[PDB]
């Protein structure tokens, strides 16, 4: 945290600075100081080059692993080309695809992814803001932006907006006197990246450029490990399991091959051979298209996602530390309550004005409304009518604008009133008077006599009144009412609302002629003994969807923590409003208040909810923070500095949770930058928050956050299904080569054949899984533990490889035997044949029958086998597709049927295979031969068994949720 | 990784992989049923005969003469084994790949079958069935020679099985 000079006297400060308070630095001195220190500018990271952006992706996890395969596949090509020249594309091309998959895969992401007013030599002049240096005198007024960090020497009625630091917009006063030990808290310092809302002030520049509090946040919050995405972390667990098996078997097939009588030449080639089988080449692309496809839906939702990984990040978090202003809220506020007819009323604060009407009827109400509209200077900027009232910009102070907006809304045009009762004279609100009054000609034509209207400090207005308009009629101001007012005044004040008193007087016509002149300068007319009409307070409302959005997250099992720069009374009120604090929940202070016991007396454990001021937070050790975090379900950190927001997040992360920071302002930057995922508001959001964030809510629709979390759920599951679906086919692809070596039988399936499965046939089906629905109420479950529940786990491998893929292999092997057997080569004869079969020289090979086959002839038969094997997989893949559609549910229950995309997959997939078989040229180009109709049927019993086997298994899982089948098999 | 539950795993697969081998075999054995003992379901692969040669690149029986095809009868077991007819500058021997019920039809480069045999009945039907010189001037060089057979029934696949109905070999007698 920073350490400073606010303690120093102004004179002391100048002494340190070698500057003059009145005159400011000399032109000569300013220049000298410039060269010494450097410019009032932030030192950048460099822009980031285009080349590097692409290159970083090239590693992308699986990408590197794929390199090891390609390189290792080259290990095969190198040894082979050397010692045993096998002229073939097999290992070379095999190796090539793996790497290129990254270059082509990487594309998926690339294709989808000022002036200041200073005083120098006693004269003020405007200068390029960069020219500002520490020491000079700067003047700021309402509407301006603070040019640099400043020490307030002098100020008049100056208010500032420090949302950049706090995230809270309500204006803060600036005075020369140091308010608090904390520099972020004190009144005497005005910070760059902040704007003077109103008033005028002068201060001495303490810090410039990078040195300012915010001018560093970026570097401190930017150069911070913005952590990664829960999805990225998960997409690595599966690959390790996959690699684990690929290596186990790959090598195991080295040793086994060795015992059988294969050399270092042969045993080695197999190990590397054993790859295309364990590594899913298709998987990266699928996950990406899945992520990309989901993002598209969200876009349709009016929810734009900058990062693919961002689609999921919405589910593996325990606690969420949210910034209030611009994150939870849209950034705004207004009036709130009125007191008249000895009763407290509540106006609708909402933008939408979704609330209800409090009171039209009272005669009192109108008299009050009259003063609010008349004793009021504010005006709406011109050309507003298109926009709604609460939205439109008004010229005038906040309190007056509030009254104007209130009346315009409930009353109709204010201008109408202003016209109907012309303003003759008024005494503008004085600092001393603490009240503002006006005199107006009454619209009432019988009367058009003079009416006096005034407003100001509630205590002051009361000092001024004789009577009270209760209902339509006036009444003496008995002590009884004097208190009822006093109670209302205290209560509304408690709400954290600003309160104004209102009263009017029907002037006695005799004393005031129609012409009668009034004197604003000296009380030409009565200031005292007036009729007190009522009270009006203030208040602020949050977005519409937010309370529900908060509710949804909580059901999700997500902890929502407010983290705001704003003051605690306000923070807590909204916390209750949004649901961060639930009804009945209590802080220690509320208990002590109700009990009327001391705080020391209250047991902290009794309080579920907490509200911690930044000033207090500052004193606490991180362990203390951790306990507060552990100890409470509903937490509100208020009046927090930007660094504090960061600490909370770190504290939350220390627990192990995945935290999403949602915020709008420059003050949220370090937090957003720290969060596992930073979400920023698109419209309201400062540029800084936007740069800091992972995601932008273009709409400022908070509800989108719920969708975001949801997006990380359905697809995550559906992705596993697509992995399972893709991986299963690996087995039927691997086994033929192995048996080929072990059995010494002719090669059942070829390298080219595999590619058509992986690149052609499996693709649409695999992708189609994304369309799958929820088997259960996904929202109902807790977020996944990123560490514990991986995307690809051992239960997936066992299911894909051990069971299902195994059934698939036999289906393929069967077609193999049928084709050869039909051809005259019975299975028994097949063993040990490959050497003769492969032997190019022998034109003579004798089959079981006794016939003799040439080299080409038998080869055509084998190629036909390659073709039928290919087909067998597609037939079995149909079953795998249907079963993969659901993890728990029966096809009957889910209806395998609804997914249109999936069904499209079966038809097109089969069409492709038939094409490869039937089309002419395919026999040369891809060595695919035509298949007799009978050949199509061979795998059919195998396909059916798979469907039944899985269906039976899931029925088991459902019946006994607790135990074994689920434990082993359940993805 | 469990304990006192592995018995629930081992026993599972024992009679699940059991059930599956049992079904897999179940379907091979049905398939096998629907094939002739004497003749494959598809001849088509073998459709044109290939020609292969010797150089690695009779008691009982019947006396015969060069003549027309001899029909043994149908391809059936009711008759016993169908009777079969009797039968430097390297010598190479050529034969025609045997194909059941196939009747072959018949009724300068550098310097360098009887119908009575067919149709071939097949091994089951005919076990000890018997199917039916380059003195050249040149030497110390690689000579490419292609021996081939002709017939309407015979076809060649130049682009593919160079074996189909023909040979291609490169003799070299370096002396």
């Amino acid at each position: 945290m920073e350490i400073n000079d606010h303690q120093l006297s102004v004179a002391e400060l100048e002494q340190k600075y070698q500057t003059s308070a009145t005159k400011g630095l000399s032109a000569s001195l300013a220049a000298e100081l410039l060269l010494r220190d450097g410019p009032n500018a932030l030192r950048p990271p460099r822009g980031t080059p285009e080349y590097v952006k692409f290159a970083r992706q090239l590693a992308g996890g699986l990408q590197c692993l794929m390199w090891v395969a390609a390189a290792i596949c080259l290990i095969a090509f190198a040894i082979q080309a050397s010692e045993g020249d096998l002229t073939t594309d097999d290992n070379l091309y095999l190796a090539l695809a793996l790497i290129a998959v990254v270059v082509v895969t990487g594309c998926f992401g690339y294709y989808q992814e000022q002036q200041a007013t200073v005083i120098r030599d006693g004269d003020k002049f405007q200068i390029n803001a960069d020219q500002l240096v520490v020491g000079d005198l700067v003047e700021m007024k309402g509407g301006d932006r603070v040019p640099a960090d400043i020490r307030i020497l002098q100020a008049q009625g100056r208010k500032v907006d420090n949302s950049s630091l706090t995230g809270e917009s309500e204006p803060q006063t600036r005075s020369p006197e140091c308010t608090h030990e904390s520099p972020l808290e004190t009144r005497n310092i005005a910070f760059f990246s902040t704007m003077c809302l109103e008033g005028t002030a002068q201060g001495l520049v303490v810090n410039t450029g990078d040195r300012t509090i915010i001018g560093r946040i970026a570097s401190l919050a930017s150069g911070v490990e913005n952590e990664k995405t829960p999805i990225a972390i998960e997409i690595e667990h599966f690959v390790d399991i996959i690699a684990g098996l690929a290596i186990l078997f790959g090598a195991t097939f080295f040793i086994v091959a060795m015992c059988i009588g294969y050399t270092f030449l042969r045993a080695m080639v197999f190990f590397m051979a054993i790859v295309v089988a364990y590594v899913p080449e298709g998987l990266l692309a699928t996950v990406t298209v899945c992520l990309s496809l989901t993002a598209k839906r969200l876009a349709s939702k009016n929810c734009v996602v900058k990062n693919l990984e961002a689609v999921e990040t919405l589910g593996s978090t325990s606690v969420i530390c949210s910034d209030k202003t611009g994150t939870l809220t849209q950034n705004r506020m207004t009036v709130s309550h009125l007191w008249f007819d000895n009763h407290i009323h509540s106006a609708d604060t909402t933008e939408d004005q979704s609330g209800q009407t409090f009171d039209q009827s009272s005669e009192t109400w109108r008299a009050l409304c009259r003063v609010l509209t008349l004793c009021n200077r504010a005006a709406f900027k011109s050309g507003q009518d298109a926009v709604p009232v609460p939205k439109r910009i008004v010229i005038g102070d906040a309190s007056e604008t509030a009254l104007l907006k209130f009346s315009e809304l409930t009353l109709g045009n204010a201008m109408g009133y202003r016209e109907r009762f012309p303003k003759v004279c008024e005494i503008p609100f004085n600092s001393t008077n603490k009240f503002q009054l006006s005199i107006h000609t009454l619209e009432d034509p019988r009367d058009p006599r003079h009416v006096l209207v005034m407003k100001g400090a509630p205590e002051r207005v009361l000092e001024r009144c004789s009577s009270i308009l209760i209902k339509g009629q006036e009444l003496p101001l008995d002590e009884q009412w004097r208190e009822a007012f006093q109670t209302a005044y205290l209560s509304l004040g408690g709400l954290g609302e600003r309160v104004l008193g209102f009263c009017q007087l029907y002037l006695s016509e005799k004393d005031y002629p129609p012409g009668y002149a009034f004197d604003v300068e000296a009380m030409n007319f009565p200031t005292s003994g007036l009729s007190f009409a009522g009270l009006v307070s203030m208040i602020d409302p949050p977005r519409a969807t937010v309370p529900d959005a908060v509710l949804k997250c909580r059901t999700a099992g997500i902890r929502v923590i407010m983290v705001t720069g704003d003051h605690p009374i306000t923070a807590k009120a909204i916390a209750a409003s949004v649901g961060i604090i639930s009804e009945g929940s209590e802080t220690v202070e509320d208990i002590a208040a109700r009990l009327r016991v001391p705080v020391d007396q209250v047991n902290r454990k009794d309080a579920r909810a907490c509200v911690i001021n930044g000033m207090q937070l500052k004193d606490m050790d991180p362990s203390e923070l951790v306990e507060a975090l552990r100890t409470h379900p509903e937490m509100v950190f208020a009046r927090t500095s930007p660094q504090q927001k960061l600490v909370i997040v770190e504290s939350c992360q220390r627990l192990g949770a995945i935290v999403a920071v949602t915020g709008d302002g420059v003050n949220d930057s370090p937090a957003l930058k720290k969060a596992d995922i930073g979400v920023a508001m698109g419209i309201a959001g400062s540029d800084a928050a936007k740069n800091a964030a992972d995601m932008i809510l273009l709409d400022d629709n908070f509800a989108s956050i719920v969708t975001g979390v949801e997006q990380g759920r359905l697809i995550f599951d559906n992705l596993k299904k697509s992995i399972a679906y893709t991986l299963t086919k690996n087995i039927p692809e691997l086994t033929p080569y192995l048996i080929y070596i072990t059995v010494s039988v002719p090669l059942p399936l070829g390298c080219i054949t595999i590619l058509f499965i992986e690149l052609c046939t499996d693709i649409f089906p695999s992708v189609s899984l994304a369309y799958e629905k929820a088997e259960s109420d996904i929202m109902h479950l807790r977020p996944r533990n990123p560490k514990r529940d991986r995307l690809v786990n051992e239960p997936l491998a066992a299911y894909s490889y051990f069971q299902i893929g195994a059934i698939q292999s036999f289906a393929g092997f069967t077609d193999y035997f049928t084709a050869m057997a039909q051809e005259g080569w019975f299975p028994l004869l097949c063993v040990g044949l490959r050497p003769q079969w492969e032997n190019h020289h022998l034109q003579d090979l004798q089959d079981s029958y006794g016939q003799e086959w040439t080299f080409g002839q038998r080869l055509y038969q084998q190629y036909t086998c390659y073709t039928v094997f290919f087909i067998s997989i597609e037939m079995c893949q149909i079953a795998d597709v249907l079963i993969r559609k659901t993890r728990r549910l029966s096809a009957f229950q889910q209806g395998f049927f609804r997914n249109r995309i999936l069904v499209i997959a079966i038809v097109f997939q089969v069409c492709i295979g038939c094409f490869l078989c039937y089309c002419p040229g395919m026999p040369n180009i891809f060595n695919f031969m035509p298949i007799r109709f009978q050949w199509w049927l061979v795998p059919m019993p195998f396909g059916l068994l798979i469907f039944v086997y899985d269906e039976i298994r899931k029925l088991g899982v459902r019946c006994c949720p607790g135990s074994w089948w689920d434990q082993e098999l359940y993805y | 990784r469990t304990l006192s539950r592995w018995v629930w795993i081992s026993l599972y697969y024992v009679a699940f992989y059991v059930v599956m081998s049992g079904i897999f075999a179940l379907c091979i054995y049905v398939l096998m049923r629907t094939i002739d003992p004497y003749t494959p379901d598809y001849q088509d692969q073998l459709k044109s005969p290939g020609v292969t040669l010797r150089p690695d690149v009779q008691e009982g029986s019947i006396n015969c003469t060069s003549e027309k095809y001899f029909f043994q009868e149908s391809f059936l077991a009711p008759n016993h084994t169908k009777f079969s007819c009797k039968f430097g500058k390297p010598c190479f021997i050529i034969k025609m790949n045997r194909i059941v019920k196939f009747l072959p039809g018949n009724s300068d480069g550098p310097p360098l079958y009887s119908l009575h045999y067919f149709p071939y009945y097949g091994k089951k039907a005919q076990p000890h069935y018997s199917n039916p010189k380059l003195l050249n001037v040149p030497r110390n060089r690689d000579v490419v020679i292609v021996c081939k057979i002709l017939a309407e029934h015979v076809s060649f696949d130049n682009p593919h099985d160079p074996y189909e109905g023909k040979v291609e070999f490169k003799l070299k007698i370096q002396k």
